[PDB]
């Protein structure tokens, strides 16, 4: 099985194909990313507050 | 047989307006090509009146245009995405329309706009059969946007383009490379065979040289990777569009053109037929991916009572 993926690999012009969007998934990584982002700097202002 | 192929064409046309237009593998005919490549061209030649070439204008936003083809005498309507359904009467008044609900759609002419427009012709004239013109993909800044209008427009139809049943009618002027072409990279991603992509030829009347040739007998024996092979529209004149003379003297002087000319000849009839049949070929295409998808249109439906009761 392992030696059979590696035959996948040898086209390259199914890459696209292969990785084929979702797309909502996708659509979502784009904003979670900025959510937490954001999150981050306003755990960060707060703790620069206390300290 | 003929009479009995329309109403399940209707079918997908009532689940399209009635039912939900996400997620769903519906059947559907998608144009792919740049802004100034003239896709809308092809639509104008396909079906007599379509959206103005003016001073390059392409569509913004997903533009429906259903013909229908019966006895009596034409007439034309489109349905506004507000609930409103308006007649324009004769096919002649349709390009004065059009173009103002493009401008209005897009926010006064931002560029994007995901908003449908529902246009109907019915004549005795046109093919019976659906395409659905996505916005054209612009080459440079739309108004003073803070876009990046181009990558926005890529990303409505790659939605569109993905689902199985949906046909890929790309559109290449016949002196540009295909293989080049951002519309047929677009479509290699979704499609690596060429299986339900289709490619449309179009400005045959730019070709002087011996360069444009050598693509010609290129596209004839077919390197590009394409299986339901080529077709050649005839683009339409600058008085023709203009005066607006009609498609059974424009189905003459079409014919005319690639006839006469022995190399226009070759390339013609290597790539399908002597008369040309994209319009049957199309209505091959979609009857052919609608009686496959019963069961499984069926199935989606019945699922998603579920998923959303729960």
């Amino acid at each position: 099985l392992q030696k059979a993926m590696m035959q996948i690999l040898q086209e390259k012009n199914r890459y696209s194909w292969l990785l084929q969007e979702q797309s909502e998934t996708a659509t979502k990584r784009r904003i979670l990313k900025e959510r937490i982002y954001r999150l981050t700097q306003a755990r960060h202002a707060l703790c620069q507050f206390s300290s | 047989y003929e009479q009995k192929v329309r109403p399940c064409i209707d079918l997908i046309d009532s689940l399209r307006a009635l039912g939900v237009e996400q997620d769903l593998a519906l059947p559907a005919i998608a144009v792919i090509g740049d802004q100034s490549s003239g896709k809308s061209s092809v639509l104008e030649a396909l079906s007599g009146v379509a959206l103005p070439r003016g001073s390059g204008i392409v569509t913004r936003c997903p533009l429906v245009l259903k013909l229908k083809k019966q006895p009596c005498e034409a007439w034309a309507g489109r349905i506004s995405y507000r609930n409103t359904e308006l007649e324009l009467q004769d096919p002649g008044q349709v390009e004065k329309e059009i173009h103002k609900a493009q401008n209005v759609m897009a926010g006064n002419g931002r560029g994007i706009s995901h908003e449908l427009i529902s246009l109907e012709i019915t004549s005795p004239e046109v093919p019976d059969l659906t395409i659905i013109d996505l916005p054209g993909i612009t080459r440079v800044a739309v108004d003073n946007q803070p876009r990046d209008i181009g990558l926005q427009i890529k990303a409505l139809i790659k939605k569109y383009i993905q689902r199985q049943q949906t046909i890929n009618l790309v559109v290449v002027p016949c002196n540009v490379d295909i293989a080049t072409t951002e519309a047929l990279s677009m479509a290699h991603e979704v499609d690596p065979e060429g299986d339900r992509t289709i490619g449309i030829l179009t400005k045959p009347d730019l070709m002087d040289r011996g360069t444009e040739k050598s693509v010609m007998n290129v596209v004839r024996n077919l390197t590009y990777p394409l299986k339901k092979g080529y077709m050649i529209v005839k683009c339409r004149g600058q008085q023709e569009i203009t005066n607006r003379l009609s498609l059974a003297e424009a189905t003459k002087k079409e014919i005319t053109f690639f006839q006469t000319h022995p190399y226009f000849r070759v390339l013609l009839e290597e790539g399908s037929a002597t008369v040309p049949r994209l319009a049957e070929r199309l209505t091959t295409e979609l009857i052919m991916h609608i009686q496959k998808s019963l069961p499984l249109l069926e199935g989606q439906i019945r699922e998603s009572h579920q998923k959303a009761t729960e």
